[PDB]
Order: structure tokens, then sequence, then C-alpha cells
């Protein structure tokens, strides 16, 4: 299954495997059992080149898993600044609210990712409203 | 003879442990070869508490050096006091723990644990009368956190009648090596609550804040943070190491400082806050100030269950007494009314290096819940999204272990709140 | 012969013991090696060489304090077998002193006591020196008192107990240890002299002008008072000649066995030449609360018994005239079932002080021993501190982890509540 293979490659940061699987018809928007897509996984695990490659070939920038987590929530939680900037530039919903009522700004602030807090606020993150 | 066995585990544990040895060796007049060269008999009176007597009037730290990362052996051995340590007391692995609590606690650490215990046993059996154990480690990594807590639980089963004391370094995003630090620290706190008699909470968040406030550092080195840790470690062990009015060991300290078994997490403090002479009222005010605490909690948000204060140097002992009682009378609301005379002061004639007067604070405060709340909130943010969970489950851990550690830390927070709101009915 | 064995338990017991034996030696003319260039044979045994050996036992659960005795000025006064030490102390925990740590040394301590008892031909009993606050002073003393009541059933047991004070190095758990030891010792003690560290601290500051008194300053004052109480046992007078008489003269109700000691005069050695105080002046000072060994208000209480023990240049008719004035000018209320009279003892030797010490040598001194209901105020102070902590079970885990049942705290407190009531019932 090409979908499962691309999810694994995006998580593991296998740049060459990602490109090879996509050339074979792999679903860029495939989901695992929890609703995580290759973009969610590349954004969580800091694979910038894969994040960029997925976005160039139809990945949904604001896809939600079963818990309402978007790739931006995950990049902000883990503290991947360059990934946060790339997602925002590609139209990620800065004010996306997950099942716990958290926004990317709230996660970046809880984890002490000050540069991401700044970047989110600059791209219209609403602090007083979730 | 009141001997203490010192253990240092992981990168942070060995770095702060080496600095403790360099600082206390200077106070006791012990050079890196183990030779004494001081001018006072008071320096050697209680030398046996931390040092073994070696051949030809030499002193050797009763210290065990542990790490899963081999490179730690080298860095300690290359330090100014590197040669003072017994070579067979270095117990080192080759693969590392990769900042993973599960690797330290169940995999690599479980494989090295017996070798450490053999060294602990050899040191313990040679003691005339073992007081207990002192462990230095961080809670944010893999070795100090995972293997350190595994070592504590094994020591607790082998030496149940001996005190277990830790100097535990709390992680902060302001000083962070990885985002898995909240998982590693939560899993460790759970173990510390159950298996240690008394823990000094050395909070990296507070160390960063002190360095920013005092030296305007936005980018401190571990050296900058460690200067505060070593000053504190020297101060809190003063009455164990030096002769004076106080006839007391670690158990007597635990008895009077710990009213509830789980609430054994101390907020250390230090004055004056220097860099790499104050009056008695100035030392006293500074010692009780939020800006001087080594745990990032506001004392004003809670109540002190118990307080110990150690003044060092030549000063008016009458002035110290008046100043200490004044703090309690003017600020009665910050001390629980249901533990009478819960603020204790000791004075030691010998000041630390490069200082004429100093004061060390040891607080058992309900405000420490702020530190546990901070870690818990970061743990929860990470755990809800299951980020990096396979690192732990891949070592055989179950997700229930995470849920259980989460609940126990939240139970600890609620216990502190219960005593903060308690009235002297 | 009528021998008395002194037992010093824990740091406070041992250190006060050091000060007492130093003063006894000076009073009886015995050198620190035991040689002398006898009524005192009640407290000192004599070898074939003429060496005078104290009938004393020193016990501690850790060795530091007793090691100072073993190497100090009086290292040749006591025999090594009389100085017993453990390796690990009781860490301010009554339960360690009584149960876990104390059980390991009790048999050895009793064996050593038995060796001294074998040297006696008419053993009167024991004088037990200890703190209320220490884990050893509290816990080990109560275990030893329990074992001595079984092994020496007919023997009298008196205590000199160091009552805790915040001004004098107390610890947070000391109110617990005080109540725990009081409960378990109550039925095993015939008479107990409480020494409140705050009263001694106050006297040293006010009368000796010592801003921050050391244990040496406090203990030299305590030994001066203890010597005044035991003089009758060492000089063969007419009042309190045997241990049994202390109970007969001061204790009409067995549980209410805590007499208030009041001492005068306490004069600084480093103060300008003053006209010596008369019998009337030192007697008047016995009713001054500032001179008491225990802080309490005797005007709030009632007297059950009263003994006046004079030493030095004291004429009996001058004492009788002083007492007559006291029954007039002052309001001394006795309980309706007690004789109302004051028992008088006079020892004619000039009072003795440590040479170079803080206390000035006086021509005449007096210790008044009064059994007053006012001393219940000292029990109420301890009970209040106990209550605050116990309501939250603060520190209780330390005791439970050291061979003690939690229920023992409740049983001890209930006994203290009954004791406070005993005082209240007599006080009306
Ligand atoms: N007056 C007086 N009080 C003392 C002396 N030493 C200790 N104390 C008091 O005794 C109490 C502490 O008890 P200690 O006797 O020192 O302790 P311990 O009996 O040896 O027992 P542990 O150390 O707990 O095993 C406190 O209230 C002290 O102020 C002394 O030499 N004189
Ligand atoms: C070995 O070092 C220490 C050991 C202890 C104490 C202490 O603080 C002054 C120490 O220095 C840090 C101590 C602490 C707190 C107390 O009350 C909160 C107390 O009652 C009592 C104490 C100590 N006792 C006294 C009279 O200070 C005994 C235990
Ligand atoms: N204060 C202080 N913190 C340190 C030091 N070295 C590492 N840390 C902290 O310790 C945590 C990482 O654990 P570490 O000890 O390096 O890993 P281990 O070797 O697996 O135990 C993080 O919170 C670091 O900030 C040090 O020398 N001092
Ligand atoms: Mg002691």
């Amino acid at each position: 299954d090409l979908g499962k293979k691309l999810l694994e490659a995006a998580r593991a940061g296998q740049d060459d495997e990602v490109r090879v699987l996509m050339a074979n018809g792999a679903d860029v928007n495939a989901t695992d059992a929890s609703g995580l897509t290759p973009l969610h996984l590349a954004a969580t695990y800091g694979h910038l080149e894969i994040v960029e490659v997925l976005l160039k070939h139809g990945a949904d920038v604001s896809a939600s898993d079963l818990m309402g987590s978007t790739p931006l929530h995950l990049a902000a939680l883990i503290g991947h600044l360059e990934i946060v900037e790339v997602l925002l530039k590609h139209g990620a919903d800065v004010n996306a609210v997950d099942t716990w009522g958290d926004t990317p700004l709230r996660l970046a602030a809880v984890m002490g990712h000050l540069k991401i807090v700044e970047a989110l606020l600059k791209h219209g993150a609403d602090v007083n409203a979730q | 003879m009141r001997e203490i066995v010192h253990i240092q585990a992981g990168q942070c544990g060995n770095q702060i442990g080496a600095k403790f040895w360099e600082v206390i060796s200077d106070e006791h007049g012990i050079d890196p070869t183990g030779s004494y060269h001081g001018d006072s008999d008071l320096q050697l009176e209680r030398i046996n508490v931390y040092y073994n007597e070696a051949t030809g009037n030499k002193y050797v730290p009763r210290a065990i050096l542990v790490d899963l990362e081999p490179g730690t052996m080298d860095s300690v051995r290359s330090g100014p006091f590197g040669q003072i340590f017994r070579p067979d007391n270095f117990v080192f692995g080759q693969s590392g723990a990769g900042n993973n609590w599960a690797k330290g606690h169940y995999t690599e650490g479980a494989e090295l644990v017996d070798s450490v215990l053999d060294v602990v046993r050899k040191e313990s059996e040679s003691c005339d009368c073992l007081q207990g154990f002192q462990l230095t480690h961080s809670l944010g990594g893999g070795t100090g956190s995972g293997m350190g807590t595994l070592l504590i639980s094994k020591i607790r089963e082998e030496y149940p009648d001996r005190i277990m004391n830790t100097f535990s370094v709390m992680p902060s995003p302001k000083v962070s090596d990885t985002v898995v630090e909240p998982y590693n620290a939560t899993l460790s706190v759970h173990q510390l609550v159950e298996n240690t008699d008394e823990t000094y909470c050395i909070d990296n968040e507070a160390l960063y804040d002190i360095c920013f406030r005092t030296l305007k550092l936005t980018t401190p080195t571990y050296g900058d943070l460690n200067h505060l840790v070593s000053a504190t470690m020297s101060g809190v062990t003063t009455c164990l190491r030096f002769p004076g009015q106080l006839n007391a060991d670690l158990r007597k300290l635990a008895v009077n400082m710990v009213p509830f078994p789980r609430l054994h997490f101390f907020m250390p403090g230090f004055a004056p806050l220097t860099s790499r002479a104050l009056t008695v009222p100035e030392l006293t005010q500074q010692m009780f100030d939020s800006k001087n605490m080594m745990a990032a909690c506001d004392p004003r948000h809670g109540r002190y269950l118990t307080v110990a204060a150690i003044f060092r140097g030549r000063m008016s002992m009458k002035e110290v007494d008046e100043q200490m009682l004044n703090v309690q009378n003017k600020n009665s609301s910050y001390f629980v009314e249901w533990i009478p005379n819960n603020v204790k002061t000791a004075v030691c004639d010998i000041p630390p290096r490069g200082l004429k007067m100093s004061a060390t604070f040891i607080g058992n405060s309900t405000a420490i819940q702020e530190l546990f709340k901070r870690i818990s909130e970061q743990f929860t943010a990470m755990f809800r999204r299951k980020a990096f969970l396979h690192w732990y489950t891949g070592e055989g851990m179950d997700e229930m272990e995470f849920t259980e550690a989460e609940s126990n830390m939240n139970d600890l927070v609620s216990e502190y709140q219960q005593y903060q709101d308690a009235t002297a009915d | 012969m009528r021998e008395c064995i002194s037992i010093h338990v824990g740091q406070a017991g041992v250190q006060i013991g050091n000060a007492c034996w130093e003063l006894y030696c000076l009073e009886h003319g015995i050198q620190p090696d035991g040689q002398m260039p006898d009524s005192f044979n009640t407290f000192f045994s004599e070898t074939g060489a003429g060496k005078h050996v104290p009938r004393a036992v020193f016990v501690d659960l850790e060795p530091t304090v007793i090691d100072e005795v073993r190497t100090g000025t009086y290292r040749q006064l006591f025999h090594p077998e009389q100085l017993i030490t453990g390796k690990e102390d009781a860490a301010n925990n009554y339960a360690r002193g009584h149960y876990t740590i104390g059980k390991e040394i009790i048999d050895l301590v009793l064996d050593r006591i038995r060796k001294l008892a074998d040297q006696c031909t008419g053993l009167q009993g024991f004088l037990v020196f200890h703190s209320f606050g220490g884990g050893t002073g509290s816990g080990f003393t109560s275990l030893l008192m329990e074992r001595l009541s079984v092994d020496y059933g007919k023997k009298s047991k008196l205590e000199f107990s160091i009552y805790p004070a915040p001004q004098v190095s107390t610890a947070v758990v000391e109110p617990y240890n005080s109540i725990l030891t009081t409960h378990t010792t109550l039925e095993h003690s015939d008479c107990a002299f409480m020494v409140d560290n705050e009263a001694i601290y106050d006297i040293c500051r006010r009368n000796l002008d010592i801003e921050r008194p050391t244990y040496t300053n406090l203990n030299r004052l305590i030994s001066q008072i203890v010597s005044s109480i035991t003089a009758s046992l060492r000089f063969d007078g007419a009042l309190n000649v045997d241990l049994t008489e202390f109970q007969t003269n001061l204790v009409p109700y067995p549980r209410i066995h805590f007499p208030l000691a009041t001492y005068a005069p306490v004069i600084s050695a480093e103060k300008a030449y003053h006209e010596q105080l008369s019998v009337a002046e030192i007697t008047n000072a016995c009713f001054e609360p500032a001179n008491q060994m225990v802080k309490c208000d005797p005007r709030h209480g009632k007297y059950m018994a009263c003994c006046l023990l004079y030493r030095g240049d004291v004429v009996p008719k001058d004492v009788n005239a002083a007492i007559a004035t006291i029954k007039t000018k002052r309001s001394i209320q006795f309980v309706d079932w007690c004789p109302t009279g004051f028992k008088v003892g006079i020892n004619y030797q000039p009072p003795t002080v440590v040479p170079g010490g803080d206390l000035a040598k006086v021509q005449r001194a007096v210790c008044m021993l009064s059994n007053t209901t006012a001393i219940a105020e000292a029990w109420a102070r301890l009970d209040h501190k106990f209550d605050l902590m116990y309501a939250k079970r603060a520190f209780v885990h330390w005791y439970v982890g050291e061979g003690m049942e939690e229920g023992e705290f409740s049983e001890a407190r209930e006994d203290m509540a009954a004791l406070e009531k005993d005082y209240e019932e007599v006080g009306v």
C-alpha cells in the first residue's frame, strides 16, 4: 500500500523515498487510522524539504486529524519555525481550533517557542479568541 | 561516622557533581591530588562525611560517576579535579540514552545498573555508619532521569533504612535540549515522589531567570547556570560538612523539613546573587525574595510548611535572630500557622569562596505546585497529540505508564493546594 | 550507704550531667582524676586507691557528645563502661529512640546499670537526666524508665527534664516527643523536675547579662539548681534525706508529680561589689516569677506542697521570720486538703560555683520546691503545639515508619488531657 509507505517515509524523513512513491501514484493526502496525513507527520518531525514537496503536489495545508490537529498546530507544538513559516505562506488557518480548544499560538506559548509565538501573531493569530 | 555516598548520573548529573566537588574541595582545603593544604582544623573535622581517607594523609571523594554516554568519562577526567576521583568508581556505558527516559530506565540503563550497584555496595560496606545517598541528575534527559530513577528504586530496596536525597534539575524551554523533556521529567517526578526522602528542586527556568536579571544573559552557558547550582549545593550541605552549634545529619533534616511523605520537594535559595559586604537585614530580605529562588515559583502565591536558613561568615548572631523573627512577624500570612516555629536558622563561621557573608535558603513551600503545574501542562500538550510516543513504546513502555505519571503529578499539585488552603482550626 | 545512681540520656542529659558532676566534685573536694586530699558516698563509690568514682551512667544513640567526655577534663573521673554510645541517633524521632534504635542498646545499658547496682548495699533509686525534645532524650528515656520499673520494682525514680523553648535550639517535632515521653513515663516516675529552657535563657540574659547564652552558660546555671535539690542526698541533712522523701514531701497526688523549682540569688561574677543579700531578700525572691525554672503564673494556681532549701550562712530564726512575712504580705493559696506549712532545710556550707564562671560566689542561696497547679500552664503550651500539628497529622509518618502505631499519638494526647483535668480539679 503506497499510502502507508508515504506516511512512513514522511515521518522518517526519507526525502528520496517520498519523491519515488509520489511518482508511483501514492496518495499525497492519505491518512493513517487516527487521521494523520504525510504533511501532519513531516510537520511534527521537522522534515522541511518533505513539507515543501508535499505542498507543491496537492497536500491540504489545513487538514484535520480525528482530534482537530492541523499541521500548523503540530509544527507550533514541536517548535519547527521554518515549517511554521512555510505552512503560513501556503495558507494554513492560523486560528484553527482542535478538540481541546487549542490553537497553534496556545501550543507554541505552552512549549516556550517564542519565535513561533511572534511569527503566529504577525500572521494574524487571535490571542483573546479561540 | 555519618558518611554520605555521592552518585552523579548523566551529562547534567556529572557536570553539576564535578562543580560540587571542586567547590567543596576548595572549602575543605583538598587539592586535585587529594592532599590537604588549609589553615583550619574545622576544615578536616567532618571531612569523613564526603571523603574517604586514603594512604599517606590523602582524601578521596566518596563519589560514583555514572553515564550511558562514554564521552562523559573523558570530560570529567579532564576537569580541574578530574584526577581526584577513584578510577574504579567511573561506571560508563557506550551507546547513550538519546534523551529517552525509557532507554535509561528499561534498556541501556537496565544493562549497566548492576555494575553501578556493585560500586555503591563497595562504598556503602566500607562506611562506619552510612547516613545515606546524595544523587545529582537532570530530569529532562535519558540517563540522569531514566537510569537515575532506576538506580534510586534499586538502592531503596537494598538500603531501605538509609536516606535518599536528590539534587534534581528541572527542565525549561528557556534552556532546552529537546521537546521530550516534559515526558522525561513527568516519568521521573512519579519515581521521586515514591522513592526519595528529600529532593532539592534545581529549576533551569529559575537559573535562566537569575542569569538574565543579574548578568543580562539571554544566552547563558551551562557554566553560568552551574555557578548558581554549586553555590546552592555548598550552602545546603554546610551543616553536614562543618562543625558548629548544630548536631545533625540528613535524617534529622528530613524529619523536621517534611511534614507529609510525598511533599519533600524543596525550593532552594541563595544570597547574595553574585557572578563568576551585605548587611544581615539585606541578606535576610534577599533570601526570602522570589528573585533569589532556584525554583521558578512565587513564594507569595503559597505558604511555607517549613523553612531552613543557613548563614555563613562572621556576623551578629543576635541580628540574624531578630531579622529571622521579623520576617515571620511582619509576614505571618506566608507561613502555615499549624506548624509552630517552622522557620529554623543555623549559623556557620566559615563563609564560601570570594564572599564575606552568605545565606542559603531551604523552603518546603506549597508554591512549588507552580513548577509541577508548568511541567504537567507541557506534558499534557505533548501527550494529547502522542508526539514522539513511539520512542518510549519502542523500548517496551505502555501508554498507561504515561497516563499514570500524569495523574500522580496532578495528585501532587492538588495535595500542595490542600495544605495551602488549610486553616489552623 | 543509701546509694543513688544518676542516668544521663541523650545530648541534653549528658551535657547537664557534665556540669552537675563538675560542681559535685568542687563541692566535695574531689579532683577531676577522682582523688581527694563520707556523706557524698551516696553519689560516689571509692576504689582501693582512694579514687572517688561517680555512680553515673551516660547514654547516647550517637557518639559525638560522649566522645567529648571520654577525651575532656573529666576523662579519668568516670570508668569507660559507664559511657555508652550507639552509632546512629534517633534523628529527633521519639519512635527511633523508643522502638527501632533503642531496642538495640537497651539490654547493654541495663547490664551496665546492673554492674553499678551490684556495688550498692542500699540502692535508693535513680536520678534520670534527659530532654523532652530529643529523639533519644524522649524515646530512649521512656523505654529505660519502663525497663527499670520491671527490674527494680521498689526503687524510686526521679527526673530532671529539659522542657523545650523556641529561643533555645528547639526542633519542629519537639512538642510531639515531649507529649510522647510524658505519657509513657508518667506511671514510672515518682517525681520530675522540669527545666524550661526559656526560663534558664531569661535568667542568663537578665541576671548574667549574657545576650546569647551558650549551652555551657545554661548548663552551669541548671547544675547550680540541680545541686541545690540533690545536696540533701549528698550531705545528710534533715529534709529530703532519701529519694522516697521527695515523693512524701512534694507529691500528695501521684500523677501531679511536677514541682516548680525557684532559685535565688543569680548574680553576675563580672558586676560591681554589692552588699550581700539577707535571708529575707533571698526568700522574697522565691516568690518572684522571674526566678522560676519553668515559666508559669503561680498566682493563677494553688499550692499542694512547699519546701525551702537554704545553703550557706543561714540562721534558722531568720528563715522563720522571713516565712512569717511571706504569709502576711503575699497571697499564697494552698489547696483545702493540704497542711499549708513550708518545710525547711539548711545546709551550712558556703554555696559553690565554677571558678572563672559567670555566676558570682554568694554568702547564702535558696531553692524553693513548690508543687503548684500553675505548672499545668507549661503542659497547656506543649499540648496546644501538639494539637496544631496533630490535627493535620503533620510529621506523623516519621514515627509510624519507625515501629510506632498512629494510635499511640491519640492515647498519649488523651492522657495529657486527663492530666490537665487532674490539675484543674485540684486547682478548685
Ligand atoms: N539546657 C540544655 N538544653 C539542651 C542541651 N542540649 C540540647 N538541649 C535541648 O534538648 C533538645 C534537643 O534534644 P537532645 O537532647 O539534644 O537530643 P537527643 O536526646 O540526643 O536525641 P536525638 O539527637 O534526637 O537522637 C532541645 O530542646 C535542646 O534545646 C544542653 O546542653 N542544655
Ligand atoms: C544538616 O543540616 C540541617 C539539619 C537540620 C536542620 C537544618 O536547618 C537549620 C539543617 O541545615 C540545613 C533543621 C531544619 C528545620 C527545622 O524546622 C523547619 C528544625 O526544626 C530543625 C533543624 C535542626 N535543628 C535545629 C535546632 O536547628 C536539625 C535538622
Ligand atoms: N543546569 C544544568 N542543566 C543541564 C546541564 N547539562 C544538561 N542540563 C539539562 O539537563 C537536561 C538534559 O539532560 P542531560 O543531563 O543532558 O541528559 P542525560 O545525559 O541523558 O541524563 C536538559 O533539561 C538540560 O537543560 C548542566 O550542566 N547544568
Ligand atoms: Mg542527639
